[PDB]
Parts: C-alpha cells; sequence; structure tokens
C-alpha cells in the first residue's frame, strides 16, 4: 500500500472542506470531501450513461452514443431520451472535474507543493466547458454542443468544421496547433536531454547540467536551462488549449462564415487592393 | 492486409512500451510497504526490473536502483487509528522533526558539483564576476514574515554559478547569524522581502549549514522541508 | 498572492560560459553572442556559442538554398512588386510536377523542375542536421537520444516529400511549399482517402499529439510546484533523490494511484512525444498505397 518513503507524509491537514472527516486514504488515493465529491459525481454520470444505452437499444462501447437535445429545444430542459440525459451528464461531468481539481489542491496542500497542478487541469476543464456550455449558450442552443460517444463526437468534429469551409482557416485554429507542435517538439527535446545525460554513452560516468546546456548551445547556439524548459512546457501546453478554446468560442458567434474568406481584409487593404498581378489581381 | 497487420503489430508493440515503461518506473520507492515498514502482500502486476547502476562523476560513486531503499532516519510519527490508511500523527513538532509537509529526505552530506568539479551554488560574494543584472537587487532588505514581523535582513544571494540563477537569499537574524530561504519562497518587493510561510519567530529554526560558503545536499532539503512545512504548521500564529 | 515562478524576481549575470569541452574540437566553437536580459526573465540569457564544423555549415547553406529557391519564385509570382509580394504572401506556392512527368527529373524548370530543387537541398539539410544531432552528442559522451528522437520526426517528413511519392510512381503527390497551399493539400489527402479520421494510426496521432500536452502540462506543473526544493535540478535528483522527487511522486500516486520516477518521467515524455510523429508516418504511408479509403477498410476491418 506504501512506496518505501511514504508514510512521513501522510500526516493529518489540508482538507478545504470537513475538517478530519475524509482525511484517509484507500489503498494509493487520497480521498477527502471531493474524492467523495467526484466519486457520487463520477458514478451517477456512469448510470445515467449505461440508462441512455439502453434507450438507445445497444451495449457497445463503439456505438454508445448520447446527444444533445436537438437544436430546437433551445436553451431549456428535454425529454430524457431526447437529449435531457445529456444535460444532466454534463453537469455530472463538470461536478466530477471540478471536484478532481479541488481534491488535488487538497493534496497539494497536505504536501507543501504550489498549486500548478490543478491551476494547469483547469484549463483542460475549462476548454471542454467552452465546447459543452460556453458555445452553446452564446449560440443559443444545447444542441450545438458535442455528444458523447467515442466515434460520434468525431462526426461532430468534421460537421462542425466543415460548418465554415476548411477549418484550418480559423487564425486562432492556426494559433493552437502551433503551440500543440511546438510543444510536441519541447516534449521530445526535453525527454531526450535528461535521458541522454543519464544515460551516456556505455562505461562513461553521467554528464551534467553543464553538459545539457552545452549540448545545445553547440546544436543551435542556444539553451533555455533546466528551470526553463519546465516554464517553457507548461506554457506551450496551456497556450495550446487556450488558443484551442478561442479558436472556437469565436466560432459560430463572431465569424460565423467560411473560415478562407476572413484573410481578405489582409488582401483588400487601401495601399495595395488594386496592383495588377500575383495570385488576386 | 497490410494495415490491419501494421495495426494489430502496433497494440502489441504499445502494450511492450506500457511494460517497459511502468516498470522502469519502479527503480524508486519500490517494493511497497506496509504503514510499518515491512513489504506488502501486493506488489501489483509488474515485476522489479533488473538493476541498473549510474556512474557518478568526479568520483562520487555509483547508484544501483532498485535496491534496499531504507529512510535512514527516525520517523517521528504515530498511528490514529487502528486499521490501514489513516493519517500518521506527529509525535512531537512536525517543523523541528522534519515530517509532513516539512519532510526532508536524507541526501548526500556534500554540495552539488558543476561540470568542473567545483561547488555548483555559492554565495554571490565568493562567486567570481556575478552580480543582479536585472529586478529589483534584494541584498539589504528587511526580511518580513507572514506574522508582519521583521524577521532579518538580506545579506546575499546564493547563486547557482552553472545555470545563472538566483537559489537562496541569505538572511540575518536577530542574532547575528544567519540563515538560507530558498528563492521559490520568498516575495522581493520595492522595501522588503516577505515570507508568507513563516511566522518571524519561526526563523531561528531554519536549519543551521556547517560551513558558511557551502551548502549540501542534504542541508538544501532540510531548509526547503522546513520552510514548505511552514505553510501548514505556522497557520495558527497568522490570522493571514 | 504567493509566488508561481514563472518568472524569475532577480536575474543574475557572470562570466559567459564557453561550456564543457569533453572530446569537442573548440576551434568550432563560435564565442559568446550577446545576453538578454528578455530571455532571462523566462529562462537563460546567455546567447552562444554555436559550434559550427562542416556538417552544419553544409546543412546551413542548403536550408537557405531551400529557403531562397522558394522566395525567388514568391517574387516570380508575384511580378517582382514588393506590395504584392506582401499582399499575397501566404497564396504564393512552389508546386511539384504533374503526375505525367512520373518520378522522372524532366519537368520544365517552371513546373516543377523548381519544386525539387528546393526539395533537394531540403532533404540535404535535414540529414545534415541529423548527422550533427548525432556527432554532438558524440563529442560530448552523451547518449544517442535526441537524434533517434529526432529521426521520428524526419520519418513523417520523409514519408511526405520522399517515401510515399515514390511508392505511388510520382513527384505530384507530394507536399507543395506555401503556407496557404500546404494547408489545401492537408485537407485534400484527407477528402481523396475517405477521411483521416477514418484512419486507425491517424487517431492514435490525435492521442498522442494531445497526449504530450497532457504530459508536458503535468511535468512541467509538477517541476514548477516542487521547485521550493530543487526539483528542477532533475539529473541530480537522478543521482541522489530529494524530498523534491519524493513529493512528486506522491502527488500523483494519491490523485491518480500510480506514479512515475524522476528518471521514468523523462522516458514516457520521450515516447508520448516521437510516437506523435510515429504513427503518423505509419498513417500517412499506407495511404493510398495500400489503402485507398479509410472509411472503407473501416468497414470490412474491425
Ligand atoms: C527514414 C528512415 C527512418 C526510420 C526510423 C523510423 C522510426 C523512428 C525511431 C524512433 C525511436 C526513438 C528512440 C527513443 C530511445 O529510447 O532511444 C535510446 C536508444 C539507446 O541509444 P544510445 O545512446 O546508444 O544508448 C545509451 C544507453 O547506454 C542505453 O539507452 P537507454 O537505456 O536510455 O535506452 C534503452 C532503450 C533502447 O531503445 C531501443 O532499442 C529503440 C527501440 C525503438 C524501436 C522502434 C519501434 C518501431 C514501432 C513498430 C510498430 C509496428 C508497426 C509496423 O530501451 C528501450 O527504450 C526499450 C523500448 C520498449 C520496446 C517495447 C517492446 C515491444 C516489442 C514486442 C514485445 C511483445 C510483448 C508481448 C505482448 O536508441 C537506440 O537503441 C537506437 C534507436 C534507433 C531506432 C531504429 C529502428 C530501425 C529503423
Ligand atoms: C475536419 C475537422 C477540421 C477541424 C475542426 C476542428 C474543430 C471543430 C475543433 C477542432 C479543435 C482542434 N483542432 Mg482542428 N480541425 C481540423 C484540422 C486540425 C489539424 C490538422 C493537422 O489538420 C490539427 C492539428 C487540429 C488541431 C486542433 C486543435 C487546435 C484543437 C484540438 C485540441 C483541443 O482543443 O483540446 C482541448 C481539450 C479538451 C476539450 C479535453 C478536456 C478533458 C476534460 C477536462 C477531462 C476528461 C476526463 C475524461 C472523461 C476521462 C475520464 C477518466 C478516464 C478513465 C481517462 N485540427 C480540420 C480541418 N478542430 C477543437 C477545439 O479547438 O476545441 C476547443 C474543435 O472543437
Ligand atoms: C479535443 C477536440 C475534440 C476531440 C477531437 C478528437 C479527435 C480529432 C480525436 C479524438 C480522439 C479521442 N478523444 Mg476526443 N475530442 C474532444 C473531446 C474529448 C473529450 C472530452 C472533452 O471530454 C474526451 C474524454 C475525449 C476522448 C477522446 C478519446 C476517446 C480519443 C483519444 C484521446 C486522447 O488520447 O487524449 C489525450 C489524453 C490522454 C492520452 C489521457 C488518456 C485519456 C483516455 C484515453 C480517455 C478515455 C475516455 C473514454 C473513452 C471515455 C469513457 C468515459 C467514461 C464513461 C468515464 N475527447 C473534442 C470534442 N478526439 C481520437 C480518437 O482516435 O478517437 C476515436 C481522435 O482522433
Ligand atoms: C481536414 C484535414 C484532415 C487531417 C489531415 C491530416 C493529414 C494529411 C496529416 C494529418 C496529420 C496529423 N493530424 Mg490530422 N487532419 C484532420 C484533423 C485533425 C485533427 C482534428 C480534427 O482535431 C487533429 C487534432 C489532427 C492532428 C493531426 C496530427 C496529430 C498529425 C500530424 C502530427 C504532426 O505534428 O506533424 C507535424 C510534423 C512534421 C510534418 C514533421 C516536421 C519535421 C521536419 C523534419 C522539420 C523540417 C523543418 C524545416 C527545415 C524548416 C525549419 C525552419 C525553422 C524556423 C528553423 N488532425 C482532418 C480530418 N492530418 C499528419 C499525420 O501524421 O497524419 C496521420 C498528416 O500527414
Ligand atoms: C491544459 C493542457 C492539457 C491537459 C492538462 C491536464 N489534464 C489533466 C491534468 C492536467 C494538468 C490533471 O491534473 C488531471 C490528471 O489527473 O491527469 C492524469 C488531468 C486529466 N485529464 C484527463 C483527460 C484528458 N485531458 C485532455 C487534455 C488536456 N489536459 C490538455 C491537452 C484530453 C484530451 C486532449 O482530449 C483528455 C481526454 C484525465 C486523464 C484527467 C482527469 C480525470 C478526472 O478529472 O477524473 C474525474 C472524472 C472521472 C474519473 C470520470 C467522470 C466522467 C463522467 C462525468 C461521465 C463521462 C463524461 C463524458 C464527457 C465522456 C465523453 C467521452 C467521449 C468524448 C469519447
Ligand atoms: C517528434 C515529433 C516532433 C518533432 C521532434 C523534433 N524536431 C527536431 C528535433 C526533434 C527531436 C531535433 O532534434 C531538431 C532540433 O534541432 O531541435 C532544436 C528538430 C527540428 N525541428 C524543426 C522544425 C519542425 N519540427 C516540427 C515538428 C516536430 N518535430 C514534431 C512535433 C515541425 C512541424 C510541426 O512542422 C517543424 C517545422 C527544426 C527547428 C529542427 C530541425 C532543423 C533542420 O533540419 O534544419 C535544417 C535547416 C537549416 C539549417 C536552415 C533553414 C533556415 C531558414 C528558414 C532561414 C531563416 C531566414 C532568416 C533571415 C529569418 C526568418 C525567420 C523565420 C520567420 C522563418
Ligand atoms: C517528475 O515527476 C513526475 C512524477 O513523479 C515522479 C509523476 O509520477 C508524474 C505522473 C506522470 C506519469 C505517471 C506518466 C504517466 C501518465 C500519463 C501518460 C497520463 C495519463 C493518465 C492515465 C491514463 C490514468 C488515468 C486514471 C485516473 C485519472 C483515475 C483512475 C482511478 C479511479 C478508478 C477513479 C476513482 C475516483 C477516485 C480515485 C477518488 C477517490 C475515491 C475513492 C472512494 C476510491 C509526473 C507528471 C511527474 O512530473
Ligand atoms: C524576403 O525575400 C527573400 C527572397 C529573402 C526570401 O527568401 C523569402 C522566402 C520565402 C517567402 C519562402 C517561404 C517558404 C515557405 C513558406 C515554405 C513552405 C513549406 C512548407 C509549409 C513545408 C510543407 C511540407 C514540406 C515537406 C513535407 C517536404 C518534404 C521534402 C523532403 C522529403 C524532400 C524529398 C526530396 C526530393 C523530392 C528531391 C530529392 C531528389 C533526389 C534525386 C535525392
Ligand atoms: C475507461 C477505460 C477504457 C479505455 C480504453 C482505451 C484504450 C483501448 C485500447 C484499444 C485496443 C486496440 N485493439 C484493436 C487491439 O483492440
Ligand atoms: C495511457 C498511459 C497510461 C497508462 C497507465 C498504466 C497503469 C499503471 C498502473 C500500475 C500500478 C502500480 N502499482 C500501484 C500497483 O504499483
Ligand atoms: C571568437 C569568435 C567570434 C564569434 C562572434 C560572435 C557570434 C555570435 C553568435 C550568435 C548566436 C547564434 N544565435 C543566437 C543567433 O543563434
Ligand atoms: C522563450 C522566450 C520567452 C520570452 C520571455 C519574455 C517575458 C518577459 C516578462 C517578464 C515579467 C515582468 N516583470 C519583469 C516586470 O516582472
Ligand atoms: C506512451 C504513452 C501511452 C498512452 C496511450 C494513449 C492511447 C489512446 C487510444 C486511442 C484509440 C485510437 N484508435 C482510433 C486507433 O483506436
Ligand atoms: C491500486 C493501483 C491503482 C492503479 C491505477 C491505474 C489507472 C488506470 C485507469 C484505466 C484507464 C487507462 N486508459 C488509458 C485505458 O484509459
Ligand atoms: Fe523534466
Ligand atoms: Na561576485
Ligand atoms: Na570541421
Amino acid at each position: 500500500a506504501l512506496l518505501s518513503f511514504e508514510r512521513k507524509y501522510r500526516v493529518p491537514g489540508g482538507t478545504l472542506v470537513g475538517g478530519n472527516l475524509f482525511d484517509f486514504w484507500v489503498g494509493p488515493f487520497y480521498v477527502g470531501f471531493f474524492g467523495v465529491a467526484t466519486f457520487f459525481f463520477a458514478a451517477l454520470g456512469i448510470i445515467l450513461i449505461a440508462w441512455s444505452a439502453v434507450l438507445q437499444g445497444t451495449w457497445n462501447p463503439q456505438l454508445i452514443s448520447v446527444y444533445p437535445p436537438a437544436l430546437e429545444y433551445g436553451l431549456g430542459g428535454a425529454p430524457l431520451a431526447k437529449g435531457g440525459l445529456w444535460q444532466i451528464i454534463t453537469i455530472c461531468a463538470t461536478g466530477a472535474f471540478v471536484s478532481w481539481a479541488l481534491r488535488e489542491v487538497e493534496i497539494c496542500r497536505k504536501l507543501g507543493i504550489g498549486y500548478h497542478i490543478p491551476f494547469a487541469f483547469a484549463f483542460a476543464i475549462l476548454a471542454y466547458l467552452t465546447l459543452v456550455l460556453f458555445r452553446p449558450v452564446m449560440m443559443g442552443a444545447w444542441g450545438y454542443a458535442f455528444p458523447y460517444g467515442i466515434w460520434t463526437h468525431l462526426d461532430w468534429v468534421s460537421n462542425t468544421g466543415y460548418t465554415y469551409g476548411n477549418f484550418h482557416y480559423n487564425p486562432a485554429h492556426m494559433i493552437a496547433i502551433s503551440f500543440f507542435r511546438t510543444n510536441a517538439l519541447a516534449l521530445a527535446l526535453h525527454g531526450a536531454l535528461v535521458l541522454s545525460a543519464a544515460n551516456p554513452e556505455k562505461g562513461k560516468e553521467m554528464r551534467t547540467p553543464d553538459h545539457e546546456d552545452t549540448f545545445f548551445r553547440d546544436l543551435v547556439g542556444y539553451s533555455i536551462g533546466t528551470l526553463g524548459i519546465h516554464r517553457l512546457g507548461l506554457l506551450l501546453s496551456l497556450s495550446a488549449v487556450f488558443f484551442s478554446a478561442l479558436c472556437m468560442i469565436i466560432t459560430g458567434t463572431i465569424w460565423f462564415d467560411q473560415w478562407v474568406d476572413w484573410w481578405q481584409w489582409w488582401v483588400k487593404l487601401p495601399w495595395w487592393a488594386n496592383i495588377p498581378g500575383g495570385i488576386n489581381g | 492486409d497490410l494495415a490491419s497487420l501494421a495495426i494489430y503489430s502496433f497494440w502489441i508493440f504499445l502494450a511492450g512500451l506500457i511494460y517497459y515503461l511502468q516498470t522502469e518506473n519502479m527503480r524508486e520507492g519500490y517494493p511497497l510497504e506496509n504503514e510499518d515498514g515491512t513489504p506488502a502482500a501486493n506488489q501489483g502486476p509488474f515485476p522489479l526490473p533488473k538493476p541498473k547502476t549510474f556512474i557518478l562523476p568526479h568520483g562520487r560513486g555509483t547508484l544501483t536502483v532498485p535496491g534496499p531503499e531504507s529512510e535512514d532516519r527516525p520517523i517521528a510519527l504515530a498511528r490514529t487509528a487502528v486499521s490501514e490508511g489513516f493519517p500518521h500523527a506527529p509525535t512531537g513538532d512536525p517543523m523541528k522533526d522534519g515530517v509532513g509537509p516539512a519532510s526532508w529526505v536524507a541526501r548526500r552530506d556534500l554540495p552539488e558539483l558543476d561540470g568542473h568539479g567545483h561547488n555548483k551554488i555559492k554565495p554571490m560574494k565568493a562567486a567570481a564576476g556575478f552580480h543582479v543584472s536585472a529586478g529589483k537587487n534584494p541584498i539589504g532588505l528587511p526580511v518580513r514574515g507572514c506574522d508582519l514581523e521583521i524577521a532579518g535582513k538580506v545579506v546575499d544571494i546564493w547563486v547557482d554559478i552553472p545555470e545563472q540563477m538566483a537559489r537562496f537569499l541569505e538572511v540575518e537574524l536577530k542574532d547575528g547569524s544567519t540563515r538560507l530561504l530558498p528563492m521559490q519562497m520568498v516575495k522581493v518587493q520595492s522595501n522588503r522581502v516577505h515570507v508568507n510561510a513563516l511566522s518571524s519567530d519561526l526563523f531561528a529554526g531554519i536549519p543551521t549549514i556547517k560551513s558558511p560558503t557551502e551548502v549540501t545536499l542534504l542541508e538544501e532539503d532540510k531548509i526547503c522541508g522546513y520552510v514548505a512545512g511552514g505553510l501548514m504548521y505556522a497557520a495558527p500564529k497568522r490570522k493571514s | 498572492a504567493e509566488y508561481q515562478n514563472i518568472f524569475s524576481q532577480v536575474q543574475v549575470r557572470g562570466p559567459a560560459d564557453l561550456g564543457m569541452t569533453e572530446d569537442v574540437n573548440l576551434a568550432n566553437r563560435s564565442g559568446v553572442g550577446p545576453f538578454s536580459t528578455l530571455l532571462g526573465w523566462f529562462g537563460n540569457a546567455q546567447l552562444g556559442p554555436i559550434y559550427l564544423g562542416s556538417l552544419g555549415v553544409l546543412s546551413l547553406f542548403s536550408g537557405l538554398m531551400w529557403f531562397f529557391t522558394i522566395g525567388i519564385w514568391f517574387w516570380y509570382q508575384a511580378g517582382w512588386n514588393p506590395a504584392v509580394f506582401l499582399r499575397d504572401l501566404f497564396f504564393f506556392s512552389l508546386e511539384p510536377p504533374a503526375p505525367e512527368y512520373g518520378l522522372s527529373f524532366a519537368a520544365p524548370l517552371k513546373e516543377g523542375g523548381l519544386w525539387l530543387i528546393a526539395s533537394f537541398f531540403m532533404f540535404v539539410a535535414v540529414w545534415s542536421w541529423w548527422g550533427r544531432t548525432y556527432l554532438r552528442a558524440q563529442a560530448l559522451g552523451m547518449g544517442k537520444h535526441t537524434a533517434w528522437a529526432f529521426l521520428s520526426a524526419i520519418w513523417l517528413w520523409m514519408v511526405l516529400g520522399f517515401i510515399r511519392p515514390i511508392l505511388m510512381g510520382s513527384w505530384s503527390e507530394a507536399v507543395p511549399y506555401g503556407i496557404f497551399s500546404h494547408l489545401d493539400w492537408t485537407n485534400n489527402f484527407s477528402l481523396v482517402h475517405g477521411n483521416l479520421f477514418y484512419n486507425p494510426f491517424h487517431g492514435l496521432s490525435i492521442a498522442f499529439l494531445y497526449g504530450s500536452a497532457l504530459l508536458f502540462a503535468m511535468h512541467g506543473a509538477t517541476i514548477l510546484a516542487v521547485s521550493r526544493f530543487g526539483g528542477e535540478r532533475e539529473l541530480e535528483q537522478i543521482a541522489d533523490r530529494g524530498t523534491a522527487a519524493e513529493r512528486a511522486a506522491l502527488f500523483w500516486r494519491w490523485t491518480m494511484g500510480f506514479n512515475a520516477t524522476m528518471e521514468g518521467i523523462h522516458r514516457w515524455a520521450i515516447w508520448m512525444a516521437v510516437l506523435v510523429t510515429l504513427t503518423g508516418g505509419i498513417g500517412i504511408l499506407l495511404s493510398g498505397t495500400v489503402v485507398d479509403n479509410w472509411y472503407v477498410w473501416g468497414q470490412n476491418h474491425g
């Protein structure tokens, strides 16, 4: 049940709600008020979903799907089998996620560390809330949200994007993608660097953080440093998701035409609009 | 059909990769223990990996992992309950005893070395050519604890040579001795450094170092330990 | 407000560090560059030195030939007019030879001969840069992780520009050099192969790409949360576990029931990332060579 060094850490304290009531573990898992909150919301949502599996007559992971109320129902309630289930499940999902985050904070308090982790998680949670909650509300209907099933939520990505042409042209989706890729490049480099220093050529002695700075310098003539690259990873990642959410919250709401056509603002500028030649003259 | 092969092949490669990866991550803290220190019955589905041996540089030796795991220190804690999985109450003063969020590991009692074999961390005074290049220079500022009292004054910055970054502030107490405070744990303001983790009276219990121009891995852990522990353990000494 | 360690509160500079020497040839390092207070709020303030070497100068020369080859064509397209060149920047494009010229080098200079020239220089530039990542690890006695990782990126790219074009019998399958036009090729490729969302490699690609974002965020945030105990000094935490590596492991063990080690996490990391382009290059390579339609294949094979 405990890691060799764990026991000195398992002290009382740090809870946000409940005093000592749920201050304990189950195997490896810390509980807490919010370990309980996330269980209730999580198990409810699973039930509510397996219920939805019955009312559409499949018991199959690749087919089970739960749709928002149709566009017609507005931003108001809906019969369970025709979009109500989804609404309560979403309420559950939010409950589970936010609870998971506040539980994470409680673990932070006990362990004496910074709140950086749940802070980062809340970006991902805010992306999700952008798809199922903030965009729908600004757009007038639950039906605009994505549906919970494995292949059917992809269908929604395709339909939502092709509504605007090739979605590539959303310029906040461009920034977004740039951060995802950049992040991946940074995750490979960090990983590979730390390992090439800890696991040197056969028989040599393990290298040092100065070797790590040296390797980079030699290669591209800069090194961000070991604090730097962990600041970087975290920034690239949070920025990917920030831009992800931004590209979607502006889509169908301030811009709803074909994304490629937004790029005409640049071309139709007074000082070069009408010069001949190139592609647009 | 080639693609169906490619993809079946790949789910196998990946299950193997996950095995490799999870075993590699058992070179520390395993085998699992009961709350009493003995081997636990349930070790999970993954076996300990074949040990490996890192050659430490500058003749500091080697490290082999996994290997015989032990705390190498009394742990001042006691059970609060009669079965598995409850919190363990501190037997004395948890700050002083080094438990909870005030824990330290018993790391080596040498300081870390740069690639040249010199100390990595050094007070600025002794660091050839190093000076504050930006931001408010703290050296000179009174230091305020979470109780809003002046604990001491800053008297130098301990810096990291190979990576040119501040690591501690060295601070001077009422009595004329000094302490390290981790950079990451103070706020430098226009007219003071502020320390949220510690009430002013807790400053004297900051673990001291032995040489006054170098600090050891073991001493960093105690200092960082102690100071982090203040978040939880000072907190009845501040309506902050 | 307590302090977060995203940006430094005080920078310190001392003498420029020239690096470690091991088996490097020092005749090839530049000398330091300037010092950037700006960078220094976030990372290190020191620019350079860099190592040139014969390979590095080869590489750097080609990558400029590749970039100038595409640029002169962009001026051509703009009719040498600086205002057009600007206005139309994302629209210009250097297209590969039409299907009819096959895998041959005959194609007129203006209808793709130029595309190959640019591609040739690109090849030269990437591979030699790859030799570089290896050699500079060797000079230092370090592992070859960076060169092997970079090979996985090189895979996807070789597949797009060279391998798949060669297996389909024509250079016209390859990707064009242009901002908007390469975006169009991408969409087009999907439509024409029955939609990549049906490619099971494509989906793994996503799991990983998304995976990288989740992971690096976990890690980055973990390291910053424990940097009040020296957490970023990962190599010394590997050699001699501190309360930083402990608090970190335990955050995750308590949250989600298992954890990593300070060395292990870097292995999770190097793999999460390289599998993005690994599975991707495979997904792409199968497309049009073995599978014409992912929807279709998706129907018999599941
Ligand atoms: C044909 C489709 C269109 C298109 C249309 C769209 C549409 C439509 C959307 C995107 C979105 C995205 N697209 Mg696009 N996209 C296209 C082409 C691309 C290409 C490419 C190479 O061509 C790329 C790289 C991308 C990349 C991207 C990203 C910017 C973004 C996806 C990441 C994200 O938002 O995460 C954010 C993360 C989350 C939402 C996950 C949150 C996780 C939660 C908090 C917790 C989960 C708990 C869970 C239940 C598990 C429980 C426990 C389990 C046991 C584990 N698109 C094409 C042209 N794209 C999406 C976006 O930006 O969304 C905001 C979006 O809606
Ligand atoms: C982000 C922008 C789009 C989107 C676009 C895509 C695209 C495009 C693709 C996926 C794919 C996936 N998406 Mg999706 N997806 C969206 C939002 C979500 C949300 C959510 C907000 O709650 C979830 C839980 C998922 C989950 C998933 C997985 C089923 C799959 C691989 C994910 C992955 O590796 O992520 C990174 C996370 C990790 C590596 C952590 C592990 C997470 C595990 C694997 C999640 C399992 C969830 C499980 C299937 C749902 C069970 C719920 C339980 C009842 C509680 N997507 C939005 C609408 N998603 C890929 C796929 O192949 O689908 C078939 C794919 O190509
Ligand atoms: C509408 C368009 C299609 C689509 C069509 C494609 C196509 C086509 C491809 C992808 C690919 C991918 N798609 Mg898709 N994709 C769609 C929708 C999505 C969505 C979504 C809807 O949310 C997502 C999240 C993704 C995600 C992804 C990526 C995971 C994957 C490529 C990874 C990568 O990083 O390559 C980027 C990395 C590289 C290209 C390698 C770069 C390395 C080289 C060596 C660097 C050279 C640098 C050069 C010298 C310049 C240097 C200058 C510097 C300034 C110094 N796609 C839809 C369905 N997608 C790729 C893939 O693998 O598919 C299986 C791919 O080919
Ligand atoms: C902001 C940067 C990235 C990020 C960060 C991030 N994610 C995080 C964290 C952080 C910092 C955590 O600390 C937390 C964690 O514990 O990590 C293991 C987490 C997490 N991110 C996860 C997943 C996840 N993150 C994603 C993305 C991202 N997370 C961003 C890329 C994605 C993507 C890309 O799609 C996924 C799938 C989980 C591993 C974990 C959160 C686990 C959690 O919150 O548990 C509580 C809830 C449950 C156990 C289940 C309850 C579910 C019910 C309410 C019903 C089901 C809901 C329904 C919406 C299902 C939809 C399925 C279909 C879409 C297929
Ligand atoms: C494994 C997956 C991820 C990955 C990994 C990866 N990439 C890598 C590596 C690794 C492990 C390296 O080691 C290597 C590297 O050296 O990193 C610093 C690299 C690299 N990945 C790079 C790019 C890159 N990686 C990408 C992606 C990815 N790489 C994946 C996400 C992408 C994408 C998403 O498209 C790009 C564009 C390079 C930084 C570098 C390989 C460098 C190379 O091959 O260089 C040859 C070229 C030259 C020497 C010169 C060309 C320069 C010209 C553009 C001149 C500039 C003109 C000037 C006047 C100013 C103008 C500036 C700009 C506005 C253009
Ligand atoms: C400001 O003006 C000046 C003149 C100074 C400029 O220089 C400006 C320059 C520009 C504006 C140019 C801008 C360049 C771009 C926008 C480039 C766009 C390119 C991409 C977005 C890349 C997309 C994908 C590229 C790929 C996948 C390439 C793969 C190529 C390789 C695999 C090479 C394969 C090799 C071949 C086909 C030839 C090899 C032949 C042999 C015989 C070996
Ligand atoms: C909620 C937990 C379940 C999530 C499982 C997601 C990963 C599934 C692995 C797919 C295996 C692939 N294949 C074809 C061999 O079956
Ligand atoms: C998607 C990548 C995440 C894969 C998760 C791997 C599960 C590992 C569980 C190991 C449990 C170890 N334990 C606690 C029994 O010792
Ligand atoms: C003794 C040799 C003199 C070399 C002159 C200094 C060159 C500056 C190096 C620039 C650094 C490269 N950078 C940052 C652009 O990538
Ligand atoms: C990798 C490049 C990142 C560039 C970083 C530039 C950020 C500067 C912000 C500094 C914080 C503000 N300040 C100094 C007033 O505290
Ligand atoms: C090396 C880290 C392992 C993390 C694994 C993530 C697995 C996600 C499974 C997604 C399923 C995609 N698809 C379409 C191929 O089935
Ligand atoms: C008692 C040990 C706890 C082990 C925790 C293992 C968590 C794995 C959760 C299963 C879901 C993983 N995945 C990728 C298939 O989604
Ligand atoms: Fe790291
Ligand atoms: Na000095
Ligand atoms: Na040379």
